[PDB]
C-alpha cells in the first residue's frame, strides 16, 4: 500500500555486482572497457550526490503497480494478481526485438495505457557491444 | 527515458564555483488574462498569449515556470485528444483537471506550474485552481499571478449569483485592469476567453487596447 | 519514525517468587497536550506472556499486529497449538528483537521500549527488555523511560539479587509497583492516573486488571 | 511539511448521537495570512454513508482520499457496502505505510445497519483511535474544554447540531486559520443530510 | 602537473613534467602523463590522481581497437572528438573532476601537423599552442610565435617558456619531457628541452 | 538523522597462559549514569573450545556473536563435524568485521581458546577487522588501570609461562577489583572463562556495587 | 626545541614527608617546578601561562614574607592559588596547578590539586597532572602505599616516572624533589 | 506460475528483512555461502549520503576507532641482486602484551611482498585478497604473475571504491624472469606507479640518501637499507629474489 | 528565552466579580518532562489587596516583581494605598523597557475603594491590557471557548469561585505542564481570602 | 575590577586551533550528600565533604560548577557575617536567599551554581533551591544532582507532615543511599547536618560508612 517509492537505496555493494561486464581476465572485476561509460566511473560515485527525485520517478509506476496488485489480493484473493502476473510476464517474455525499444500494444492494452501519454513515451532514450549478439546473450543468459 | 538527470551533479558543481482570472456566469465560464511578458525588470514583449487551450472549450491560464506549465498544458491536451477519440465523446474538464493532479503529484512540486483551467462540457460549466505540488480547487470566481490581490479585490467587489455574459466580461476585464495599473508585472492588454454552454468557445485577444 | 508523534511514557515490571508483574497507564500524549486517554499499552500474548510498550503509538499497534499475526501463524495447522505447541516468552522475544535490530540497521527504526514478561512451560521466570537501537537485557526489575529512573530504586529496594527473588511474595511485589506507579503519577508530566496491570504467575495463570487507578494522594501539605 | 506546499489550518468536528454521526467543519483556506478560499468544502465523500475531513498537507490527503474511494468501489463490486471500521482500516494502513514522505491526518465518520455510526481518528503518523466524539485541526486546541463538558452520549439530532455550531463557532472565533460557513453532514438511517450556517447566525450564539 | 604544446609548420611538440606523487619519494626516468593513442597521434593529460590515468587508458584501448578494426588510423581531429565525447560522457552522472588534455598528431590525408586542448568540462578548442597547469607564458608564446617556425625554431621557444617556469619554481621541478609528433611519427628529444 | 549507534560501556581481558586461556569481563551494563542491569554476561563459549567477546555497542557484539555461532553450525554441517581452530574462527571473525566495513560494528573483539599445539591463544580484533594474536589484552573504559596492575605483578616478578591457573584467576580478580575501586563504570560482578584441554569452565565473582 | 607545552607532575606523600617530580626535555632549563621557601609548586599546561604563574606567585609570596615576617604555609599558599585562579573566571590560564609541602608548626605533610578556575582537590595519596600518558595514574595507583619512608617513596615515584617515559623517547629526564620537615633534596634522572 | 501464487500468498518475513536473499546468507541461514565471494561484499546504510555518514561517525571516545598502520620509514629499492626491503620496526605502545613480533610487511605469497600504511585493516584484507587472485590466475595460466598486473588488480580494486573511506598507501615488490625486479607503488587514490626507489612515511627525506647503484652486492645492498633507515630514526629486512623473498631480520 | 534557564509553563486565571477580584492558578513547575515542584505557590502579593501571576523566564519576572514591590513601598511610604492601574504602569514599563534582554508576562489582579476590583494583563512585548477577566499561560489554549462560553459580568462570589475551579480544572486536565492543587486568592473590600482546591475535588467536575 | 574578561579572545582562538536532599521536620531541617567526587569517569576522592556552612545555623549543598559554587558560597557567608555584625542579630536564610538570588540574577546565568539551602532563625526553619540563572523556590522536601531521581523517589514515598527529628535523618540517610546504589555519580559515603530551632548545628561527617 505504497504511494511513493520506497526502499530505493542499495545496502551491499561488490566489484562483481553486474553480472553482465565482468572481466574475463579477472571474473571478481568489472569490464570498464565493455562498460562504455567513459573509462572513469567507480562504482562509489554512484552511491553519493544524486537527485532526491530521480528514485521516485524511477519506480513510481512500479510502486503503482505494487499497490494495485496488492488491493486485488485483499479485495478479489491471490488469483487475480496472479493472473495479472502471469498475463505480463508472457507479454513481455516472448517480445524480442533488437532493433526496436518501444513497448508493444498488448503490454499498452494491459496497462490500461491505450491512450495515455508520458514523458517516458516522448523521450523514449558505440565503439563496443552494442550489438544483436549482445543483446541474444543478455536475453538468453548464456 | 522520461525526464533527464543528466548533468545534475555538474551544474551542481558550477553553482559551487501577471494577473489571470476565472469567473462563471450563469450560462457558462470566463477566463481572463494580461499581455505583458517581462524578463525580470525588462519588458520581453507587450503582447503576450497567455491564455492556452487543452481542448477547444477547456481553456487555462498558468504561473510560476513558463516552460513547465507550457509542456504540463501540452501533454495534458495530447492525453484529452487521445481519450476523446477513444470514448467517442466530448471531453470533460473533471477528466483534465484528473490528469493534471496525478501527473504534478508525481513529480513531488518539482514541476512549477500554478494553473487555472476553465471549461464547458455536457455536464456543464467548471472552473478549477490547480497547484504545484496536486493540490486542487473549486471556486465560482479565481485569481492568480503578481496580480492576484488587486483583481481579488476587484471581484469581490462586484461579483454576484445571477451575471450575464456581458457583465461576467466586463468583471473580468475590471480585475484585469486593476491588476494591470496597481501591478508591476502586468500592464499591456487583455486577452479574454468565452465558453458558454452549448456553443462554440470564443477567443478575444486584446479585447480592452 | 525518524520522529514520534503520539507517545506513551513509561511500563514497570519486576519478578516475584512465583511469577512476574508488569504495568503500564493509559495516555497516549501529542507533545504537551495530554490527548489520547484510554490507550492500552499491555498486550497480553498466549496465556502466559504479555508485552509492554513505550514510545511511538502508531508503531506499538504495528508490533500489536505483528504479535497477532504470530499468534495466528503458530496456530495454523497445529493440532495442539494451545496444549503443547503454544508460543513462549522466549520465543516473542526473540522474534520482537530480532526485527527491532534489523530495522535499526535499516535506518528506518521503530521508536518503542518493549518489556516482554511471563513464565516459560518449565516454570521459569522471564523478564527482559529490547529498546530501538536493539540492545537487550534482562534483569529482576525493568522499566523504561522516567521509570527506569525513579521505577528502579524503589523496586530493587525488594528484589536486589535473584536470591532475593523466592523470597518477595505476589502482595509484596504487587504493592511495590503500585507505590512506584504513584510516585511516577506524582514527578511525571506526561503521565496518567489510570494504568493496567499484569500478573503472569505459573499456578494461577494469567490476572490482567485494567482501569486500575492511584490512589491515597497526599495532597494536604500544601495548604502552607 | 513540503517547501511552499499548501496546508490545512482547519477546524474539524465529528459527533456519534442517537440516530447515527454527524461530521462539520468551517470553510476557509489560507496561505499564510491570506485567504486563498472562503467557500471550500472540506467534507469528503469516500462512500454513500462514509465521510471524511483532512489535516496537513491538502495534495497528500487528496491523493490518499482518491485512493481509498477507488478501494471503495472495488469492495463494493464485491461484498457490498463497507463498514466504517475498513474505511478506517484502509486510511490507515495509506498514512502509516506512507509517513516518511507523506502528511496527512483524517477524520471518518460513518454509518451502516451493524455498526450504527462511528467516528475514526488518524492523526499524524499513522495511529488509529475510535471515539464517541473528536476534534481536529489547529482551531481545534481552543475548544478542547468546551466539548470536554458539554458532550452527552446519545444525544438528538437536535442537540447535537447546537452542539457542533457552538463548537465551531468558538474555534472559527479563536483561530485565524478558521473562518466563513459551517457546513454539516449527517449520516443516519434515513439518508445523508447536508447542513450550512452563516457567519451572521453563528456569530450571534 | 604541468603540460605545454606547440604547433609548428610541419610538427606538434608536446612537454610535460616528469613530477611524481607528494609525500612519497620516487626515482624513475619515464613519462607517466603521456599515452601513445596512434603512432601518428600522441595525448598529453594533467589533473588530479588516477581517474585521469584511467581516462586516458580508456582512451588507448579504444583507439587501438578501431585501428586494429579498421586496419586504418583515424585523423587527429576524429580522435579529439571521440577523446570530447567520452569526456562529457564520464561526467554526466558523477561530480567532474580535474582534467586537461592536449592531443598532437599528424595528418597524412592532409599532410599537417594538429593540436587541440579539451578541459575537464568537454571543451575542445584547435590552437596553435596552449598550456596547463601555469599559474605568464601567454605572452611570452604571443610574442614568438609565428605559423610558418620550424621544428628547431619551436623547440627554442619551449626552452624559453621552460627557463621562465622554473625561474618561479622550486629545484623540486625536475625536468621536463619533450616529445614531438611529426610525418615520422613520434620521438623523444633526449637531449634537452 | 537518526543515530544508530549506542555505548553499554564495560571492560573485558584477554590472558593466554602455557596451556590454558582465559577471557573475563565485567556484567554490568550500564546507560549513560544509569544501570540496566547488574549481571549481564559479555563472555560467550562458541563450541569448539573458543570463547568470545565484544565489548561496546551491546547490539552489535550480540548481532556478531550470533552470526559467528550460526557460521560454527554450517561449518560443522558441510566439513564432517571437524573442529574449528582459533586462527580459522580469527580469519572468519576478520572478514565477519570488515563486511561492515562502511556500516561498523562499534565493539571490539577479543577471542582465546586453544592453538594446534596446545598452548593458550588470545586474538585481538578493530572494528573494522584488523587482528592479532596476544599474550595479554584489556579493552573497554578500565584498561588503562587494569594493564598497569598486571605489567607490576607480572613478567612478560614471576614469569606467565609459569603461571598456575588459579594464580591468574587470582591477578584477574584483583585487577577487577582494584578497578572497582577507581572507576565509576566497574563493578558489580565478574566473570571469568577458562579454555583447558578439558573444556570451558566458569567462575563469577561479586563487586563494589555502588 | 621552543615546544615545551604539556608535561606531567607527580606529588606523594609519605611518613613525614612528600615527594614532588615533573618530566623535562633535555639533549642537545625550562623546569615545571618552583618553590616559595618551603612551598612547592608544579604546574603543567601553557608554557606561557606557567611562566605567568610563577610570576605572579613569586611576587605574591615575597609581598606577603615582607608583611606577615615569616614564610607562607602550604594551606594559605594553596588557598591563594585558588582565589588567584578563580579572579580569571572568564579567561582562564590553561593551567594544571599542584601543591606539596610540609607545614613548619605541625609537621604534617600537605599536597593539593587545582582545576584551571581554581577548586581544591585535597588529596591524602597522590596528585597527577598533566594528560601525556593514560597510564600514569594507573601505574601510580599501582605503585603507591600509604606512610613510606622517603627512600621507598622516592623509588616508588622514580619508577612511575621510569614506567610511564618507558610507555611513551630520547632526550626525556624527570627533576624529583624529596622534601621533609627540614632536608630538601634535588634529584635529575636520566633514565 | 504457482511461483506467482506464492509470491502474493501470505508479513512477519517482510519485517524481518528475511525475504531478500542477500539477508539470508548473510545470517547464514540458508548455508555458508557469505564465506564463498570471491568478491567481497560490502555493507552500506541505506541513505542519500553513506559518505558522509561514515566520515561523520569514524572521527569521533573508547577503544573503538580505526587501527592506523604505523607511520614509520619505509624503503624500497632495486638492484641487480633483485629488491631490498627496509622497515624501521619500533611498535607501538597499548594495554597489550605481543605474543611475538609485529610484522609491517605483508607476506602476499611467497614471491610478493606488500607494505602497510593508513589504515591496517584495509592493507591487511585487500593485500590477503590480492594473494588469493594471484593464486587463481597462476592456477589458471599454469605461470607465476607478473608485478605489473597483480598491482594493476590491486589498483582497479582500490578505484572501484574511490572516495568511499578507504585509505592505504602499499608498495608490491617482485622478481620474475620476464619483467625482472619491479615495485609499483599502489594508494587508495587509484595511483600506480613504477619505481627504483620508494621511501615512505616520517623522515622518508633522510632515508632518500640511497650511494645507490646497480651493480651493489647483496650485502652491500643490505648494509645500504638499514644505514638509510638508522638515518631515517631495530630494522626488519627482506631481500627479494626470482626464488622468492628472503627474511634476514636486524 | 535563554539556554537552559527555568520557563513558567502555568495556568493563570483572574476574574472581577460583584464584590472585587479573584486570581486563581495551578501549582506546578517542571523542567521539560520532570516535575521539578508540584506545590509552587504562583500568587504574588506586590502590595496587600495588588497581587500577580507570573509567565515566561521565572528569574526575570521574581527580579522584575521584587522591584515593583519595592515601588509599591516606596509610594505608599508617600501617598498611602496605590491603586492597581499604578502597579500596572510600573509593571508595565519594566517589562517594555527591558524586553530585549528580558521574557516576563504580568496578570495583575487589584481591589481598591475607588475602582472597586480590576484586572490587567501584560503578555510578552510589554502592552497592557485592562479586561473584565483574562487567562494566561500554556494551559489557556485549551479554555479559550470555555471562559467565553460562561463569563458574566457581576458574579456572585461562589459562582466566581465555580467559574474559575471548572476552567482550571479543564487546563490541568489538557495541559501536561499543569497540574497540582488550584490555588485561589478573593480580594473584596472585607480583606484577602486565600483558598486551595485538591485533584480528588476538582477532577470529579 | 571584579572577575577579568582578559584572554577571551587568546582562548577562543586556541579553541578554534552527586546526591543532595533536604528534609523539613517538625522542629527543623536536615541536608544531606554523598562523598564521592569525581573527574570524568575516574573516582577523585571516595571522602569528600559537599556540605558547606554559609553561617552557623545556614548550610548548603551545590551542584554544577565546583569552583563556581564554592566561591558564591564563601562570598555570601562573608556578607553575611557583615551584616550580622552591623546589625547585632541572628542571621536570617531570607536574606542568604535574597543575596544569592540577586547575585546570581547579575551574572545572566554564567555562574553555574545550584544549590540547596536549609537553615534555623529566630523566625523558624526554612528550606530552599536557588537556580544558576537566579529563581528561588521553597520547598518542604528537595533532591539536587545527577541522582536526585532516585532521592526524590524515595522522599515521595516516605515524607509526612508529622516527623520527628530521627524519622527525617532515617529518611535524608535512605534518600542519599538510594542515589548511592542506583547512579554512577554517587556511592560512598553519607554526611548529614542536622538544624534544629533552639539548639546547636549538628554536623554528622559519615553518618552512614
Amino acid at each position: 500500500m505504497n504511494i511513493v517509492p520506497q526502499d530505493t537505496f542499495k545496502s551491499q555493494v561488490s566489484t562483481d555486482q553486474d553480472k553482465s561486464v565482468l572481466s574475463s581476465a579477472v571474473p571478481s572485476l568489472p569490464d570498464t572497457l565493455r562498460q562504455q561509460e567513459g573509462g572513469a566511473v567507480p562504482l562509489s560515485t554512484q552511491l553519493n550526490d544524486r537527485h532526491p527525485l530521480e528514485s521516485t520517478l524511477k519506480n513510481w509506476e512500479t510502486t503503482q503497480r505494487q499497490r494495485q496488485m496488492e488491493q486485488y489480493r485483499q479485495i478479489f484473493g491471490i488469483a487475480e494478481p496472479m493472473k495479472r502476473t502471469m498475463e505480463m510476464e508472457i507479454v513481455n517474455r516472448t517480445d524480442f526485438n533488437p532493433l526496436s525499444t518501444n513497448g508493444s500494444i498488448h503490454r499498452d492494452i494491459l496497462l490500461n495505457k491505450e491512450c495515455s501519454i508520458d514523458w517516458e513515451d516522448v523521450y523514449p532514450g558505440t565503439m563496443v557491444g552494442d550489438d544483436v549478439h549482445s543483446k541474444i546473450e543478455k536475453q538468453l543468459g548464456i | 527515458a522520461g525526464l533527464s538527470f543528466d548533468n545534475y551533479q555538474r551544474n551542481n558543481f558550477l553553482a559551487e564555483n501577471t494577473t489571470i482570472v476565472g469567473v462563471k456566469f450563469n450560462n457558462g465560464v470566463v477566463i481572463a488574462a494580461d499581455t505583458r511578458s517581462t524578463q525580470g525588470p525588462i519588458v520581453a514583449d507587450k503582447n503576450c498569449a497567455k491564455l492556452h487551450r487543452i481542448s477547444p472549450k477547456i481553456w487555462c491560464a498558468g504561473a510560476g515556470t513558463a516552460a513547465d506549465t507550457e509542456a504540463v498544458t501540452q501533454l495534458i491536451g495530447s492525453n484529452i485528444e487521445l481519450h476523446s477519440l477513444y470514448t467517442s465523446r466530448e471531453p470533460r474538464v473533471v477528466s483534465a483537471l484528473q490528469m493534471l493532479k496525478q501527473h504534478l503529484f508525481k513529480y513531488q512540486g518539482h514541476i512549477g506550474a500554478y494553473l487555472i483551467v476553465a471549461g464547458v462540457d455536457p455536464t456543464g460549466s467548471h472552473l478549477f485552481s490547480i497547484h504545484a505540488h496536486g493540490s486542487t480547487d473549486v471556486g465560482y470566481y479565481l485569481s492568480l499571478g503578481s496580480g492576484s490581490l488587486a483583481a481579488m479585490a476587484v471581484l469581490e467587489s462586484h461579483w454576484k449569483q445571477d451575471l450575464t455574459k456581458e457583465e461576467a466580461i466586463k468583471l473580468a476585464s475590471d480585475a484585469i485592469q486593476a491588476g494591470i495599473w496597481n501591478d508591476l508585472g502586468s500592464g499591456s492588454n487583455v486577452d479574454v476567453c468565452v465558453m458558454e454552454i452549448g456553443k462554440d468557445a470564443e477567443y478575444l485577444r486584446n479585447y480592452l487596447t | 519514525t525518524q520522529q514520534p508523534i503520539v507517545t506513551g511514557t513509561s511500563v514497570i515490571s519486576m519478578k516475584y517468587d512465583n511469577g512476574v508483574i508488569i504495568a503500564a497507564d493509559n495516555l497516549g500524549s501529542y507533545g504537551s497536550l495530554l490527548r489520547f486517554n484510554g490507550v492500552e499499552r499491555l498486550i497480553p500474548v498466549g496465556d502466559n506472556t504479555v508485552v509492554g510498550i513505550s514510545g511511538d503509538i502508531s508503531d506499538m499497534q504495528h508490533i500489536e499486529r505483528l504479535l497477532k499475526d504470530l499468534v495466528t501463524e503458530n496456530a495454523y495447522d497445529n493440532p495442539l497449538a494451545d496444549a503443547e505447541e503454544a508460543l513462549e516468552p522466549s520465543y516473542i522475544f526473540e522474534y520482537l528483537a530480532t526485527v527491532m535490530y534489523q530495522r535499526r540497521s535499516k535506518m528506518n527504526p521503530l521508536w518503542n521500549a518493549i518489556i516482554v514478561a511471563g513464565v516459560q512451560s518449565n516454570g521459569d521466570q522471564f523478564l527482559r527488555y529490547v529498546n530501538l537501537l536493539g540492545v537487550t537485557y534482562s534483569s529482576p526489575t525493568l522499566a523504561t523511560g522516567f521509570g527506569a529512573h525513579m521505577a528502579n530504586p524503589l523496586l530493587r529496594k525488594v528484589v536486589d539479587r535473584e536470591s532475593d527473588i523466592p523470597k518477595t511474595t505476589v502482595q509484596v511485589a504487587e504493592e511495590a509497583i503500585v507505590n512506584a506507579m504513584r510516585v511516577l503519577y506524582y514527578r511525571d508530566a506526561r503521565s496518567s492516573r489510570n494504568f493496567s496491570l499484569a500478573i503472569i504467575d505459573k499456578n494461577t495463570g494469567l490476572t490482567f486488571k485494567k482501569n486500575l487507578q492511584v490512589e491515597n494522594m497526599k495532597w494536604d501539605f500544601a495548604k502552607d | 511539511l513540503k517547501k511552499g506546499e499548501v496546508s490545512l489550518g482547519t477546524s474539524i468536528m465529528a459527533v456519534t448521537f442517537k440516530d447515527g454521526v454527524i461530521l462539520g467543519a468551517d470553510s476557509r483556506t489560507t496561505t499564510g495570512a491570506y485567504i486563498a478560499n472562503r467557500v471550500t468544502d472540506k467534507l469528503t465523500r469516500v462512500h454513500d454513508k462514509i465521510w471524511c475531513c483532512r489535516s496537513g498537507s491538502a495534495a497528500d490527503t487528496q491523493a490518499i482520499a482518491d485512493i481509498v474511494q477507488y478501494h471503495l468501489e472495488l469492495y463494493t463490486s464485491q461484498y457490498g457496502t463497507p463498514s466504517t471500521e475498513t474505511a478506517a482500516s484502509v486510511f490507515k494502513e495509506l498514512c502509516y505505510e506512507n509517513k516518511d514522505n507523506l502528511t496527512a491526518g483524517i477524520i471518518v465518520a460513518g454509518y451502516d445497519d451493524k455498526n450504527k455510526g462511528e467516528v475514526y481518528t488518524i492523526p499524524l503518523g499513522g495511529s488509529v483511535h475510535k471515539l464517541p466524539y473528536a476534534i481536529a485541526g489547529s482551531g481545534s486546541t481552543f475548544i478542547y474544554g468546551y466539548c470536554d463538558k458539554n458532550f452527552r452520549e446519545n444525544m438528538s439530532k437536535e442537540e447535537t447540531v447546537d452542539f457542533i455550531k457552538h463548537s465551531l463557532s468558538q474555534a472559527i472565533k479563536w483561530d485565524g486559520s478558521s473562518g466563513g460557513v459551517i457546513r454539516m453532514v449527517v449520516l443516519t438511517a434515513a439518508g445523508v443530510e447536508r447542513l450550512i450556517f452563516y457567519p451572521d447566525e453563528y456569530e450571534q450564539l | 602537473d604541468i603540460i605545454l604544446g606547440i604547433r609548428v609548420q610541419d610538427s606538434v611538440i608536446l612537454a610535460s613534467s616528469k613530477a611524481v606523487t607528494r609525500g612519497i619519494s620516487v626515482l624513475k626516468d619515464s613519462d607517466d602523463k603521456t599515452r601513445q593513442l596512434s603512432p601518428h597521434t600522441l595525448m598529453s593529460f594533467a589533473g588530479e590522481a588516477g581517474d585521469t590515468v584511467q581516462f586516458a587508458e580508456y582512451i588507448q584501448a579504444n583507439i587501438q581497437l578501431y585501428s586494429i578494426r579498421e586496419d586504418y588510423e583515424l585523423s587527429p581531429q576524429a580522435v579529439s572528438s571521440f577523446v570530447r565525447q567520452e569526456l562529457a560522457k564520464s561526467i554526466r552522472s558523477r561530480r567532474p573532476y580535474q582534467v586537461n588534455v592536449l592531443i598532437g598528431g599528424y595528418d597524412k590525408k592532409k599532410n599537417k601537423p594538429e593540436l587541440y586542448q579539451i578541459d575537464y568540462l568537454g571543451t575542445k578548442v584547435e590552437l596553435p599552442y596552449g598550456a596547463h597547469g601555469y599559474s605568464y607564458t601567454f605572452f611570452l608564446l604571443d610574442h614568438h610565435y609565428r605559423p610558418d617556425m620550424t621544428t628547431e625554431e619551436g623547440l627554442d621557444l619551449l626552452k624559453l617558456c621552460v627557463q621562465e617556469l622554473e625561474k618561479r619554481m622550486p629545484m623540486d621541478f625536475k625536468g621536463v619531457i619533450v616529445k614531438i609528433v611529426d610525418k615520422d611519427g613520434i620521438r623523444q628529444v633526449d637531449d634537452f628541452q | 538523522q537518526f543515530n544508530p549507534y549506542g555505548d553499554n560501556g564495560g571492560t573485558i581481558l584477554g590472558i593466554a597462559g602455557e596451556d590454558f586461556a582465559v577471557l573475563a569481563g565485567d556484567t554490568r551494563n550500564i546507560t549513560d549514569y544509569s544501570i540496566n542491569s547488574r549481571y549481564e554476561p559479555k563472555v560467550f563459549d562458541c563450541g569448539d573450545n573458543i570463547v568470545m567477546s565484544a565489548n561496546g555497542f551491546a547490539a552489535d557484539g550480540d548481532a556478531l556473536v550470533k552470526r559467528f555461532k550460526n557460521s560454527v553450525k554450517w561449518y560443522h554441517f558441510d566439513h564432517n563435524d571437524k573442529k574449528l581452530s582459533i586462527n580459522s574462527a580469527a580469519r572468519n571473525i576478520q572478514h565477519l568485521l570488515y563486511g561492515k566495513r562502511f556500516f561498523p560494528y562499534y565493539v571490539h573483539t577479543i577471542i582465546a581458546g586453544l592453538d594446534e599445539d596446545g598452548k593458550g591463544a588470545v586474538y585481538s580484533f578493530d572494528p573494522v577487522g584488523s587482528y592479532e594474536r596476544e599474550q595479554c589484552r584489556a579493552g573497554g573504559a578500565a584498561a588503562s588501570l587494569i594493564m598497569p596492575f598486571l605489567d607490576n605483578q607480572v613478567n612478560f616478578k614471576k614469569p606467565l609461562k609459569y603461571l598456575s591457573v588459579e594464580e591468574v584467576i587470582k591477578l584477574v580478580r584483583d585487577s577487577f577489583t582494584s578497578a572497582t575501586e577507581r572507576h565509576i563504570q566497574v563493578g558489580d560482578g565478574l566473570e571469568i572463562l577458562i579454555v583447558t584441554k578439558d573444556g570451558v569452565r566458569k567462575e563469577f565473582y561479586e563487586l563494589k556495587r555502588d | 626545541p621552543s615546544s615545551i607545552n604539556g608535561g606531567i607532575v607527580v606529588a606523594m606523600t609519605g611518613k613525614d614527608c612528600v615527594a614532588i617530580a615533573c618530566d623535562l626535555r633535555l639533549g642537545s632549563k625550562f623546569e615545571k617546578i618552583f618553590h616559595y621557601g618551603h612551598v612547592f609548586l608544579g604546574i603543567t599546561g601553557l608554557a606561557t601561562d606557567v611562566t605567568t604563574l610563577n610570576e605572579m606567585f613569586r611576587y605574591k609570596t615575597n609581598l606577603y614574607k615582607l608583611k606577615e615576617e615569616r614564610a607562607i604555609e602550604p594551606e594559605t599558599f594553596t588557598q591563594l592559588v585558588s582565589s588567584s585562579l578563580y579572579e580569571r573566571r572568564f579567561g582562564p590560564y590553561f593551567v594544571g596547578p599542584v601543591v606539596a609541602g610540609i607545614n613548619s608548626k605541625s609537621g604534617k605533610p600537605f599536597i593539593a590539586g587545582f582545576d584551571l578556575i581554581g577548586c581544591i582537590d585535597e588529596a591524602k595519596d597522590f596528585i597527577v597532572s598533566g594528560t601525556a600518558s593514560d597510564q600514569l595514574f594507573g601505574m601510580c595507583e599501582s605503585l603507591y602505599e600509604p606512610n613510606l619512608e622517603p627512600e621507598d617513596l622516592f623509588e616508588t615515584i622514580s619508577q612511575a616516572l621510569l614506567n610511564a617515559a618507558d610507555r611513551d623517547l630520547s632526550g626525556w629526564g624527570a627533576v624529583v624533589y624529596i622534601i621533609k620537615k627540614d632536608e630538601v633534596v634535588k634529584r635529575y634522572l636520566k633514565m | 506460475m504457482q511461483a506467482i501464487a506464492d509470491s502474493f500468498s501470505v508479513r512477519l518475513v517482510k519485517e524481518l528483512q528475511y525475504d531478500n536473499e542477500q539477508n539470508l546468507e548473510s545470517d547464514f541461514v540458508t548455508g555458508a555461502s557469505q564465506f564463498q565471494r570471491l568478491a567481497p561484499s560490502l555493507t552500506v546504510p541505506p541513505i542519500a549520503s553513506p559518505q558522509q555518514f561514515l566520515r561523520a561517525h569514524t572521527d569521533d571516545n573508547p577503544d573503538c576507532k580505526i587501527k592506523i598502520a604505523h607511520g614509520t620509514t619505509t624503503l624500497a629499492f632495486r638492484f641487480q641482486g633483485g629488491i631490498i626491503v627496509a622497515v624501521d620496526s619500533r611498535a607501538t605502545a597499548g594495554n597489550w602484551v605481543a605474543s611475538q613480533t609485529v610484522k609491517k610487511v605483508i607476506e602476499i605469497n611467497p614471491f610478493l611482498l606488500g607494505t602497510m600504511a593508513g589504515g591496517a585493516a584495509d592493507c591487511q584484507f585487500w593485500e590477503t585478497w590480492l594473494g588469493s587472485q594471484c593464486r587463481l590466475h597462476e592456477l589458471r595460466e599454469k605461470e607465476r604473475i607478473s608485478v605489473a598486473a597483480a598491482s594493476k588488480i590491486l589498483s582497479n580494486l582500490v578505484y572501484q571504491y574511490k572516495g568511499a573511506g578507504l585509505s592505504m598507501g602499499t608498495m608490491i615488490c617482485g622478481y620474475t624472469r620476464k619483467e625482472g625486479p619491479t615495485i609499483y607503488y599502489v594508494d587508495s587514490d587509484g595511483t600506480r606507479l613504477k619505481g627504483d626507489i620508494f621511501c615512505v612515511g616520517s623522515g622518508q627525506t633522510f632515508a632518500y640518501g640511497v650511494n645507490y647503484k646497480w651493480d651493489l652486492s647483496v650485502e652491500d645492498a643490505l648494509y645500504l637499507g638499514k644505514r638509510s633507515i638508522l638515518a631515517a630514526a631495530s630494522v626488519n629486512l627482506y631481500h627479494v629474489t626470482e626464488d622468492g623473498w628472503i627474511y634476514h631480520g636486524n
